[PDB]
RNA sequence: ACUCGUGAGAGACUGCCGGGGUCAACUCGGAGGAAGGUGGGGAUGACGUCAAGUCAUCAUGCCCCUUAUGUCCAGGGCUUCACACAUGCUACAAUGGCCGGUACAAAGGGCUGCGAUGCCGUGAGGUGGAGCGAAUCCUUUCAAAGCCGGUCUCAGUUCGGAUCGGGGUCUGCAACUCGACCCCGUGAAGUCGGAGUCGCUAGUAAUCGCAGAUCAGCAACGCUGCGGUGAAUACGUUCCCG
RNA sequence: CUGGGUUUGACAUGCACAGGACGCCGGCAGAGAUGUCGGUUCCCUUGUGGCCUGUGUGCAGGUGGUGCAUGGCUGUCGUC
């Protein structure tokens, strides 16, 4: 809606991080495709076990993946049924081994990726989005060592044609100021009339990060 | 003039380019230089993402380059491999003035 | 020896003030051959002309960087600097005369999207 | 500075073989984007060319030129009322010098001469005498000041 | 700088033309060899399908393909 | 666009004639444009990633 | 004075009064001063005739006449005009042969801008 | 002991005094000071209008094509033209043109790329290698405006360089339609421009060149950064526009 | 755009009929696509995994439209 720029986008050289953090001569071409590939082919997995992130580094012609899982169980399940099936499908779509490790994360709710995709979610569950908006900044605001939210689901809300963008916020989230350490979140739901996006900010707190 | 006219991607990545070079040169124990005031200045990168109508949000977006020099003066051998051994980043494409 | 530093927008330069014969011995070249442009040997003689020590003391300066206006300025504010800390007393004859102080003039950074630093794009109407 | 108040005067030093103001500030005006030594060079053949043929003072000779053409009266255009008037007002020493200095230079550009340096000489000697471009246009000023003094009542 | 499609054939007898020096046309049976330095502007009669025309190589047509200086594809509209 | 035909055009071709793109990415030989031999999807992706050298969009 | 069939300036240097033949002009001048050991800063009052049928012999050996550069621009244009090509095709509408713009520009080849 | 391109600290916080101001914010002057009253300059673009730009970055609900509107190939076109509009370069002449001799700037393009000395060349350049994942190497131990000498005598000209013809060069297999550059000749408009209108408040305008984004080869005079030399005005908001 | 090809298509994937040859380097007819010929004939191991080759199949493919349906990015207003 707005032309904020992605505070990630703007800070992933000064307070946020980077995703691919690697390089290589005339190689970070098919680096980057392998990454891409490693996306797509864990794209419907990892959304239907809940992802956060998913850093790639790269070393002497091995890889280093390291998802962060919101609810394990689902994508781990029984040894050699679905974890080791999708690293035998990763390992079969590229062109050398992987050595997946799973990372958990400490809060779901503090994560602004996964309530993102948490209320999307629930708006495609056919539920209303109001209230699942409410619900996720409270349990985002129980005190997840944080101090601002501000949720926003655009597009065709309800189903309906109008693009309605219901601007909720609670507390401080300013987005001018770069000592904020704020984590956004960027989804795409899918629904039967078409798009909808997800747009999240959660300001944890006043640290440095120096 | 000489030492250096380069360029890099990062300013982390350069900045911690010449932290190591100055660690592992006092390790060697051989020297140091007097750092002068001097900027940077912004690349030039104005490309387009579509050959459609884009012509409004058209521009740039500046992609930070961030350059430090460090000057060296009385050559030695055991310097200069010291130095041309091996570079731990590698992604700082330095070039020669 | 005394020694002070004096600075511009993009160059440097060093001298050591001792007495003797007024000359400008730079890097490699002399005061006529640095400066032919007659206009910034006056500049550079201001310092040295409020008071009258031009042929009194020495200059042996060693600059870097700049033009031949960025080196004037900055050899004027080297020479004012250590008249500063040689005779106190003539300090009030230089700075009444805008000396003593670098000018923060410089040049800015030019911005996105224009031609040049503060010049918009010519456009017509319609 | 502009709706803000006046500006602080530079101050320059005197010129150091001529010592005045006033030629320090005709030469900063002929300067011709940067051609700082090439207009100096031109304003000091020009001022030698003007002693060679008179046999006085080139300062002195310059300073009776400005004062003989310094218009006294600009007039202005100001709407008061819905009504456009030409109302004349004082001007000031420095605005009206460097309209004359304005003058002075443009009237020698447009003289055809040989060189700059004898066109230069040129318009200073007529400016001394009395007879050339910068006190015809002078007395169209002042003509013209004189003309519209029927509206002078403001001074807002 | 690789070995072009040079037409060995009408390299060798390009090559014979220059060394007798007798300008004359040389009757040509390729349409894309315009390449190698050693056609010291020999007259090519290029032969398009239809018929051999007399046109002499230029400056400006070093490079061009041999049957190209008027349309091949006969068409006007007219 | 596959691993024989990428094989086959990026090396030493049969004919010179074929000196098409041959992008390394996807591997179409058309829609490509060569002033970064790749196509314009992954050729984005890099750029709002920052891994492509130089390429940006909209800020004025 | 009379070199080929052109009368040169009256008061000018020879590297410039030669450059009223339609073969020869401030460099090509210069150069046959030079292979003919003739100064340059000469004026055009002060000629011999010894050096006068030199230089006319000169370049009438090396290069040729005025009139033979004419008439043989000329053929080649014509030649060119009559191959019919390109060349041929643009001399004969009015419109650039080196093939540049010629949307609004190549009005000096086009003559005045007519407008109908 | 000398300019601290890597880290931190000090220094601007109205710090203090006076006229003030409601002895509340806040204004002016002064002392030290590099900056004195958000220091000079940017990143930083709120709710929203233009049903704003994008379904050719990509996804995208719906419709449509499938022996086709999917895909390759050889040629042509996007570079065409009796005209108009927009943005830039060349200038229109003596603060000038040409020749000879001369000084400092920051910024790097480099691995199938840069490439100095030499051979010979009017000159692109044919020979080529010491040296480079980064100061031994071009972009020089760095240029133009800038300074000294000679000449042109103020004119459609030694100003301006376009069209055009002849002698060539850099790339790649392929340069009139299909780049650029060099040598010779050819020497047109342009004499600072009406009605209208644009940009500029100090290192700003002006003027000068350097470098780069992609290319094996350039339309690149454009777009971005750089600095060389570097001006005049600032009664005021009656007044044109927001 | 002109004309010749490939058209389960240049390029991904599930379900069937035969395979060990596709895949690699060159010659011939052409502007080339394309067709053809010559040197090699798989790696596992009997259940078949990978490969494409010819015939079917769901489909690929669309730089085709619809920003008066959207996601994402952002322009003037306005750095007010
Ligand atoms: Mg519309
Ligand atoms: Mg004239
Ligand atoms: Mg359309």
């Amino acid at each position: 809606m707005g032309q904020k720029i992605n505070p990630h986008g703007f800070r992933l050289g000064i307070t946020t991080e980077w995703k691919s953090r690697w390089y290589a001569d005339k190689q970070y071409k098919d680096y980057v495709k392998e990454d891409v590939a490693i996306r797509k082919l864990l794209a419907t997995g990892l959304e239907r076990a809940g992802i956060a992130d998913v850093e790639i580094e790269r070393t002497r012609d091995r890889v280093r993946v390291d998802i962060h899982t919101a609810r394990p169980g689902i994508v781990i399940g029984r040894r050699g049924t679905e974890a080791d099936r999708i690293r035998a499908d990763l390992e079969k779509l590229t062109g050398k081994q992987v050595q997946l490790n799973i990372l958990e994360v400490k809060n779901p709710e503090s994560q602004a990726q996964l309530v993102a995709q948490g209320v999307a979610e629930q708006l495609s569950n056919r539920v209303a989005f109001r209230r699942a908006m409410r619900k996720a900044i409270q349990s985002a605001m129980r005190q997840p060592n944080v101090k601002g939210i501000r949720v926003q689901c655009s597009g065709r809300l309800g189903g309906a044609e109008m693009s309605r963008s219901e601007f909720y916020r609670e507390g401080r989230v300013p987005l001018h100021t770069l000592r904020a350490d704020i984590d956004y979140g960027l989804y795409e739901a899918k629904t039967t009339f078409g798009r909808i996006g997800v747009k999240v900010w959660i300001y944890k707190g006043d640290i440095v990060g120096g | 003039k000489i030492r250096i006219r380069l360029k890099a991607y990062d300013h982390e990545a350069i900045d911690a380019s010449a932290r190591k070079i100055v660690e592992t040169v006092t390790r060697t124990g051989a020297s140091v230089v007097g750092p002068v005031p001097l900027p940077t200045e912004k690349n030039v990168y104005c490309v387009i993402r579509s050959p459609h109508k884009y012509k409004d949000s058209r521009e740039h977006f500046e992609m930070r380059t961030h350059k430090r020099l460090i000057d060296i003066l009385d050559p030695t051998p055991k310097t200069v491999d010291a130095l041309m051994r091996i570079d731990l980043p590698a992604s700082v494409d330095v070039n020669i003035q | 020896p005394i020694q002070t530093v004096g600075r511009r927008k993009e160059a440097v330069v060093r001298v050591r003030l001792v007495p003797g014969t007024g000359q400008f011995n730079l890097d490699g070249r002399t005061l006529e051959n640095y400066f032919p442009n007659k206009v910034h040997q006056q500049l550079i003689k201001a310092p040295l002309v409020t008071v009258d020590r031009v042929d009194q003391f020495d200059i042996y300066a060693h600059l870097d960087g700049g033009g031949p206006s960025g080196q004037a300025g900055a050899l004027r504010l080297a020479i004012a600097r250590a008249l500063i800390l040689v005779q106190p007393e003539d300090r009030p004859a230089l700075k009444k005369a805008g000396f003593l102080t670098r000018d923060p003039r410089a040049i800015e950074r030019k911005k996105y999207g224009l031609k040049k630093a503060r010049k918009a794009p010519q456009y017509s109407k319609r | 500075m502009p709706r803000k108040g006046p500006a602080p005067k530079r101050p320059l030093v005197n010129d150091p073989v001529y010592g005045s103001q006033l030629v320090t500030q005709l030469v900063n005006k002929v300067l011709l984007e940067g051609k700082k030594s090439l207009a100096e060079r031109i304003v000091y053949g020009a001022l030698e060319q003007a002693r060679e043929k008179t046999g006085t003072d080139p300062v002195v000779t310059l300073k009776r030129a400005l004062d003989n053409v310094k218009p006294a009266l600009e007039v202005r255009s100001r709407r008061v009322g819905g009504a456009t008037y030409q109302v004349p007002v004082e001007v000031r020493p420095d605005r009206s010098t460097t309209l004359a200095l304005r003058w002075l230079v443009n009237f020698s550009r447009q003289r055809r001469e040989k060189t700059m340096v004898e066109r230069l000489a040129n318009e200073i000697l007529d400016a001394s005498n009395g007879l050339g471009a910068s006190v015809k246009r002078r007395e169209d000023t002042h003509k013209m000041a004189e003309a519209n003094r029927a509206f002078a009542h403001y001074r807002w | 700088k690789k070995g072009p499609f040079v037409d060995d054939h009408l390299l060798k007898k390009v090559d014979v033309q220059n060394e007798k020096n007798t300008k004359q046309v040389i009757k040509t049976w390729s349409r894309r060899s315009t390449i190698i330095p050693d056609f010291i502007g020999h007259t090519f009669a290029v032969h398009d399908g239809r018929k051999h025309v007399p046109v002499f190589v230029t400056e400006a047509m070093v490079g061009h393909k041999l049957g190209e200086f008027a349309p091949t594809r006969t068409f006007k509209g007219h | 666009a596959k691993k024989a035909l990428v094989h086959k055009a990026n090396k030493k071709p049969k004919f010179a004639v074929r000196a098409y793109t041959r992008c390394n990415k996807c591997g179409r030989p058309h829609s490509v444009y060569r002033k970064f031999g790749l196509c314009r999807i992954c050729l984005r992706e890099m750029a709002h990633a920052g891994e492509l050298p130089g390429v940006q969009k909209s800020s004025w | 004075a009379r070199l080929v069939g052109v009368d040169l300036p009256r008061d000018k240097r020879m590297e410039i009064a030669l450059t009223y033949i339609y073969g020869i002009g401030r460099t090509r001048s210069n150069e046959i001063l030079a292979a003919t050991g003739i100064d340059k800063n000469m004026r055009t009052k002060d000629l011999t005739d010894d050096q006068v049928t030199v230089l006319r012999d000169y370049i009438e050996g090396n290069l040729k006449v005025e009139g033979d550069l004419r008439r043989e621009v000329q053929a080649d244009i014509r030649r060119k005009i009559e191959i019919g090509c390109y060349q041929g095709l643009r001399h004969r509408r009015g419109l650039p042969v080196r093939g540049q713009r010629t949307k609004t520009n190549a009005r000096t080849r086009k003559g005045p801008k007519r407008t109908i």
